[PDB]
C-alpha cells in the first residue's frame, strides 16, 4: 500500500512497512548546481555513489521524561565515510539530504514525536552576554538533548524545549518541513531536504545550515510489563553532493 | 487579483468518502473547506489578499536608530555615527525575521531635529542649520574630527540638508555579496569555529556619519537624527515562526525563556479573554 | 514611455499613470500589486498526491 | 498653475544625483575634440595591466628597489619555500599598492580571477623548476611542498620562455568579496616552492632574482565606489 | 474502504472508521409527499436544515447483565431543537430518519448487539386487564430498559426481553430493518428509515410509529483490568421533515 | 502548564460518567490566549480585521 | 481585538462515548490541536503587534 | 491615460484634463458632477400607479 | 522473523567486501552494503550479496 516504501541510495537501502509519506522539502527535489547559478570556476567533484548514500547516526533512548534531541548537519556527517573525507579536502560543498527517523513500538505504546528540519537554526546561549561554545551547538554524530527546564552555563545553549533553543514557539515549528511519528500510526518519518542557502555553495565546516529536531509532544507511555527501551535511530543520506576548492585537508 | 475562493453549495451526503478524516503525521495540512462537513450555500466571495503580500507587509517606513550630535563638542568629537544594522529595534527586526532570506531595495529617509540647550549665552540669534550625513562603506577612511578631510566626500555618498525643508530621502539597491540578505546564520566567522557565532558574521554594511556643516554658534545646540528604513521590491524565502521571547542583544538571538502563551484558569474557561 | 495601470478599487459595484524618472531600477516605487500565491510548498509538501476524499493512509 | 505636491527629498543635496542644471556660460563654443592616444573608458582596463608586486616588502627592503626582487638561490635541501602571501588584493600589503590593488581600494567589492606572472631574471646558464601553488581557505596555509601540491598549482620550468603565469581562479562561496579583510570572505594563500634546485655551472652566480606581476582577468569586476585610505590631508594645499 | 463512512445532514457530521454498511429501510429512501398522495391542502412547512439534522440522545452504559433498551420516535426527538418546536405548533407531520448507534470497545471486549427499528411497535402491559401508562412506553430522550425477568406493575410494560414487549420471538425481530454491532467487527450501526404509516401524514404526539430496540444477544465480556464502562450513544436525524396544520403550541 | 510542553497536550481518559467535556475556548484567533500565539494568530495580530473559515485538526 | 459586536462563538469538545481500552494499556491519552486558515481566509488594515516590546536600543 | 471632461459652465450663452497619480482609487478627487435623481422612492412609494388627474380614492 | 505479531523491530543486514577487517560495530557496518529491515506484515527480507570481486570466479 502507501504505508510501505523503500529508498535505495548507493549501496544502501531502507525498507519501511509502516510509514506515512515522504515530505519533500518545499516541493523541490535536490539537484546539481547549474552553470547559470554557479560562480566557482573549477570543475567540481561529484563522488555520486561513495558519498550519496545512507549513514546511520548514534541512537538515543526514548524515555518518559525525554524533552527531545537535535543534530546539526553536515556536522553530524563530518566523520561519516567518504562524505566526511570530501568535506575536509574541499573549501566549498553542496548537498541535499534524505532524512529517515525510525522508532518502533509495541502497539500498546503511545507517544508522538515531532520530526522537523529547521534551516539556519541559530541557537541562543544560556548566558545572555556570552555565546554558546562549539560543542553545545553540535556534538557531531551524537545528539544534543533539549531540557525541560531553564539551562545554566557560561557557554551552554539555552536548551529549554519550549522555545526550541531559538526563542520561538515550539508548536510553531511546523512552518518548516516536518513530520510526526505517532506510535499508533507509523514507526518512521522521512524528509527530503534540498540545499537551502543564500549562496550556491558554502563551507561545510563553519556552516550547517539546517538542524534536525526530534521533540516528543505526547510523552512515551506504556503499562508495566511492556518493553521500556524504545530507541530512535536516525539515517541521513546526502543527495547530489558536489565539491569545489580542493586543497590540503582540514578541518 | 488575490481574490479568495468562493464557497460552493453542498447538500446532504452519505457515502464512503471521508474528507474530515486524515493523517496529520504526514506533514500535509488538510485542504478541507466548510463545504465538506456541512450543507453550505453559494457565496460569491469578493475579499482579496492584497494587503498580506510580503511587499505591503514590509513596505512601511520604520525608524531603526537615532543618535545625537552637538555643535560645540570637544575638541571635537561633536559628530554622530551609526554602524548600520536592522537588529537594534524590536518592531522592524521581528518583521524581517519572519523569513530566513530576503532580497530588497531600500528607501532611506532621515528626520533631523535640533534642540536648544540650557545655558546663559543670551542673546542668541542663530542662522538656519545645515546637516551633512556621510556614508562610509567598509574599508573607507573614517572621520576622526568634525572637520577632518574625510567630509570632502569625493567618492563617498553624502546628502546635505538644511532645516525647515522636507526630510531627505534616497534609494539604496540590494547591495549584499550573497544572493540574498540573511536574517539568520548558524555558523561561525572563522573556519576553526573560534570567534563570532551567528548573524553578526555577515554584518559588514558600513557606517553613517553626521555633523553640522555650520560652524558652532555661542548658544549650545543638540541635534538628533532618526533613520527610517523601507524595504522595496521584496522577495522572501523560508518563513519561520515569529519571535516569541523578547530580544536582548543586536548581534545574537539570545533570549530569556518565555511561556508559550498567556495562561487561563482551566481547560474549559471561556473567559479567554 | 508612460504606463497606465488599474487602480485599487472596490468590488461589487479607474486608472493611474506612471513615468520612471531615474536611471536605476531601485529608484522606482514599490510593487504594491504583485498578487501571486503558491501555498502548496508549505501545506502539501508530500511526495504522493494525497487526494482529499480518500484516506490518507490505507 | 499646475497643482503639485512636494515629496521627501526636496531641497536636498545628494552628491551622487543626476539632474540637469542651467549653464552659467550660455552658447559657449567648446574647443574641437582631438584624437589623443590612450583613451580610457573603464577603470578595469587599468587593473588588467601587469604591475610589479613587492613580494619582498620586509622591514628594510620597503624603501628600496629590493622590495620587488624575490631572492632565489641554489640550496642544499629539497622543497624549500620561496615566498608566500594571502590572496587579498585590497587589504594585503603585498598587493594593495599595485595598479590592481590601488584601483580596488576605491571600491568595496571585487570578484574574478587574478593572474600572477613570474619573470626569472637570473642568468641564461641557470636552470630551475618551481612549484607555484594556490590553496583556497578552510585549512591553514601550507607549510611544506607536500601540502601545497594538493591545491591548485603550476610547475614552472625555466628556459627560453622566461615567464610563467599562475592563474588564481575564482573559488568562493559568494559572488563578490570585500576589499577589506574579512573572515567570511577569506581568499586563500599563494605559495612558491622549489620543485628542484637552481643548478648553475661554474663561474656563474648562484643567486638570482624573480619578479612578480599581478593583473586581472577578463571576468574581473568591482562594485560600490568608496574613498581610499591611501591619500590623506590635514589642511588645504596652498 | 467500505468500513469508513461519513454522513452530513444540516450542520452536523458523523464519521465512522469501523462500520458494516448502511441499511436503507425496505430499499426506499425517504422523500417528500407528492401531490397525488397528499390530502391536506395548506402549503406545508419544510425547515429542511434546522430540523433535518443529527440529534444525540442520552447515552446508556452497556453492562454484563443489560437486557436491552428501547426508544420511541419521534417522541425521543419531541424536545430536540427546532424539530421538537415544529412538532408542537403543527397538527400533522412527516419525516424519515437516519439512525446511528455507536458503541466502541477495546478489541479484547466481546458482545453482540441487535439494532432494529420496529414499525408500529405496540407494547403490552404487565397487568393483562390494564394498559401501560404513558411514561412506561416512551420516556422521551431517555431509554426504557428491557428486563431479563417478568415485569410487575399495574401500568408497567411487560418488558421481559424474550418477547420484546410485543409478544413475539425476540430472535424473529430480524424481519424488520436491523443491523448488528459485533464488537470484534464494527463499532456502529446505521439504518435509514423512510416514513411508514397507513396515512400520508400523522400527528407526531399521539403516534410514533416505529421503535428503536438495542438488544444484546451476546453479553458484554472482558477480562479483569480492561475498561468496564462501555456506553452506547444514539444519534438520529429526521430526513425530509415537513409539517401541516399550524396553530397554537401543544403538546 | 504554560511554561512546559504539557500546554499542547489535551488530556483524555476513561470516565465513569457520560457526556463529559474535554475542552472549550472561544473563537477569537486574534485575542484568545488559546490561539493568538500560533502561526495563524501571530499573523492576525499585525492586522485589525480578519475573515474566513478556520480548520481545527485533532490528532 | 475582543469586541462584543463581533463575537465569534465557542469551540467545545465532549465525549460521544468513552475511551475504552484493554488490560495492560494506559487509560490516559493525549490529543493535539492544530489551527490553520481555509482558502477563503483574509486579513486587512496592517497594524503593529502588542507581542514585541522594547525599552531602549539593543547594543 | 488622461481624461478630458467638460468644466462646469453657465447656460444660455471649456474642458479640463485629469490624470490619476496614485495606485489607490480612494486617492482620487471627489465626484463633483455625479448628477442622478430618483425622487420616486420617497415621494411615490405606493403600490398602484396613482395617476395625477384621476381621483386618488374612488 | 518467526516471533509474535505484536513484536516489532528494525534490523541492519550488512555486507562488507574484503580489504579491511570484519566490522565490529554498527557504525562500521553501515559504511558497507546493507539493507535496513523493518518488521511488519511482510515477515521476510532479502539481503542480496552482489558480486564484487577482482576475478571472474572464486575458489570453493
Ligand atoms: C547618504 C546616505 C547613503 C546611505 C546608504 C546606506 C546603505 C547601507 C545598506 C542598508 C541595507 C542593509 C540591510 C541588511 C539586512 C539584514 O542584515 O538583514
Ligand atoms: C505620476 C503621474 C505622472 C504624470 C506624467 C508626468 C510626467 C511626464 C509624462 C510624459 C509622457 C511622455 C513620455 C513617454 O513617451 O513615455
Ligand atoms: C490636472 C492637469 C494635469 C495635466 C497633465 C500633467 C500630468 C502628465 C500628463 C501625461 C499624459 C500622458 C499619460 C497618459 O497616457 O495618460
Amino acid at each position: 500500500s502507501d504505508r510501505v516504501r523503500s529508498i535505495t541510495l548507493g549501496n544502501s537501502t531502507i525498507t519501511t512497512q509502516e510509514c506515512a509519506n515522504v515530505v519533500v522539502g518545499y516541493g523541490v527535489w535536490p539537484t546539481y548546481l547549474n552553470d547559470d547559478e554557479a560562480t566557482a570556476e573549477d570543475q567540481p567533484t561529484q563522488p555520486d555513489v561513495a558519498t550519496c548514500r545512507f549513514y546511520t547516526l548514534e541512537s538515543v533512548m526514548w524515555q518518559q521524561s525525554s524533552p527531545g534531541w537535535w543534530w546539526k548537519f553536515p556536522d553530524a556527517l563530518s566523520n561519516m565515510g567518504l562524505f566526511g573525507q570530501n568535506m575536509q579536502y574541499h573549501y566549498l560543498g553542496r548537498a541535499g539530504y534524505t532524512v529517515h527517523v525510525q522508532c518502533n513500538a509495541s502497539k500498546f505504546h503511545q507517544g508522538c514525536l515531532l520530526v522537523v528540519c529547521v534551516p539556519e537554526a541559530e541557537m541562543g546561549c544560556a548566558t545572555l552576554a556570552n555565546k554558546p561554545d562549539q560543542k553545545s551547538l553540535s556534538n557531531g554524530e551524537t545528539a544534543n538533548m533539549f531540557e525541560s527546564q531553564n539551562s545554566t552555563g557560561q557557554t551552554a545553549v539555552q536548551a529549554n524545549v519550549i522555545n526550541a533553543g531559538m526563542g520561538v514557539g515550539v508548536g510553531n515549528l511546523t512552518i518548516f518541513p516536518h513530520q510526526w511519528i505517532n506510535l499508533r500510526t507509523n514507526n518512521s518519518a522521512t524528509i527530503v531536504m534540498p540545499y537551502i542557502n543564500s549562496v550556491p555553495m558554502d563551507n561545510m565546516f563553519r556552516h550547517n545550515n539546517f538542524t534536525l529536531m526530534i521533540i516528543p509532544f505526547a510523552p512515551l507511555s506504556y503499562s508495566t510489563g511492556a518493553t521500556t527501551y524504545v530507541p530512535i535511530t536516525v539515517t541521513v543520506a546526502p543527495m547530489c553532493a558536489e565539491y569545489n576548492g580542493l586543497r590540503l585537508a582540514g578541518k | 487579483i488575490a481574490r479568495v475562493a468562493d464557497t460552493i453549495g453542498s447538500g446532504p451526503v452519505n457515502s464512503e468518502s471521508i474528507p474530515a478524516l486524515t493523517a496529520a503525521e504526514t506533514g500535509h495540512t488538510s485542504q478541507v473547506v466548510p463545504a465538506d462537513t456541512m450543507q453550505t450555500r453559494h457565496v460569491k466571495n469578493y475579499h482579496s489578499r492584497s494587503e498580506s503580500t510580503v511587499e505591503n507587509f514590509l513596505c512601511r517606513s520604520a525608524c531603526v536608530f537615532y543618535t545625537t550630535y552637538r555643535n560645540h563638542g570637544t575638541d571635537g568629537d561633536n559628530f554622530g555615527y551609526w554602524v548600520i544594522s536592522t537588529r537594534q529595534v524590536a518592531q522592524l527586526r521581528r518583521k524581517l525575521e519572519m523569513f530566513t532570506y530576503a532580497r530588497f531595495d531600500l528607501e532611506l529617509t532621515f528626520v533631523i531635529t535640533s534642540t536648544q540647550e540650557q545655558s546663559t549665552i543670551q542673546g542668541q540669534d542663530s542662522p538656519v542649520l545645515t546637516h551633512q550625513i556621510m556614508y562610509v562603506p567598509p574599508g573607507g577612511p573614517v572621520p576622526t574630527k568634525v572637520n577632518s578631510y574625510s567630509w570632502q566626500t569625493s567618492t563617498n555618498p553624502s546628502v546635505f540638508w538644511t532645516e525647515g525643508s522636507a526630510p531627505p530621502r534616497m534609494s539604496i539597491p540590494f547591495i549584499s555579496i550573497g544572493n540574498a540578505y540573511s536574517m539568520f546564520y548558524d555558523g561561525w566567522a572563522k573556519f576553526d569555529k573560534q570567534g563570532t557565532y551567528g548573524i553578526n558574521t555577515l554584518n559588514n554594511m558600513g557606517t553613517l556619519y553626521m555633523r553640522h556643516v555650520n560652524d558652532g554658534s555661542p548658544g549650545p545646540i543638540v541635534s538628533t537624527v532618526r533613520i527610517y528604513f523601507k524595504p522595496k521590491h521584496v522577495k522572501t524565502w523560508v518563513p519561520r515562526p515569529p519571535r516569541l521571547c523578547q530580544y536582548q542583544k543586536a548581534g545574537n538571538v539570545n533570549f530569556e525563556p518565555t511561556g508559550v502563551t498567556e495562561s487561563r484558569t482551566d481547560i474549559t474557561t471561556m473567559q479567554t479573554t | 514611455g508612460a504606463q497606465v495601470s488599474t487602480q485599487k478599487t472596490g468590488a461589487h459595484e479607474i486608472h493611474y499613470t506612471n513615468v520612471n524618472y531615474y536611471k536605476d531600477a531601485a529608484s522606482n516605487s514599490a510593487n504594491r500589486q504583485d498578487f501571486t500565491q503558491d501555498p502548496g510548498k508549505f501545506t502539501e509538501p508530500v511526495k504522493d498526491i494525497m487526494i482529499k476524499s480518500m484516506p490518507a493512509l490505507n | 498653475g499646475l497643482p503639485t505636491m512636494l515629496t521627501p527629498g526636496s531641497n536636498q543635496f545628494l552628491t551622487s544625483d543626476d539632474f540637469q542644471s542651467p549653464s552659467a556660460m550660455p552658447q559657449f563654443d567648446v574647443t574641437p575634440e582631438m584624437d589623443i592616444p590612450g583613451q580610457v573608458n573603464n577603470l578595469m582596463e587599468i587593473a588588467e595591466v601587469d604591475s610589479v608586486v613587492p613580494v619582498n616588502n620586509t622591514e628594510g627592503k620597503v624603501l628600496s628597489i629590493e622590495s620587488y626582487q624575490i631572492p632565489v638561490q641554489s640550496n642544499s635541501t629539497n622543497g624549500s619555500q620561496v615566498f608566500g602571501f594571502p590572496l587579498m588584493p585590497g587589504a594585503s600589503s603585498v598587493l594593495n599598492r599595485t595598479l590592481l590593488g590601488e584601483i580596488l581600494n576605491y571600491y568595496t567589492h571585487w570578484s574574478g580571477s587574478i593572474k600572477l606572472t613570474f619573470m626569472f631574471c637570473g642568468s641564461a646558464m641557470a636552470t630551475g623548476k618551481f612549484l607555484l601553488a594556490y590553496s583556497p581557505p578552510g585549512a591553514g596555509a601550507p607549510t611544506t611542498r607536500k601540502e601545497a601540491m594538493l591545491g591548485t598549482h603550476v610547475i614552472w620550468d625555466v628556459g627560453l620562455q622566461s615567464s610563467c603565469v599562475l592563474c588564481i581562479p575564482w573559488i568562493s562561496q559568494t559572488h563578490y568579496r570585500y576589499v577589506v579583510v574579512d573572515e567570511y570572505t577569506a581568499g586563500g594563500y599563494i605559495t612558491c616552492w622549489y620543485q628542484t634546485n637552481i643548478v648553475v655551472p661554474a663561474d656563474t652566480q648562484s643567486d638570482c632574482k624573480i619578479l612578480c606581476f599581478v593583473s586581472a582577468c577578463n571576468d574581473f569586476s568591482v562594485r560600490m565606489l568608496k574613498d581610499t585610505p591611501f591619500i590623506k590631508q590635514d589642511n588645504f594645499y596652498q
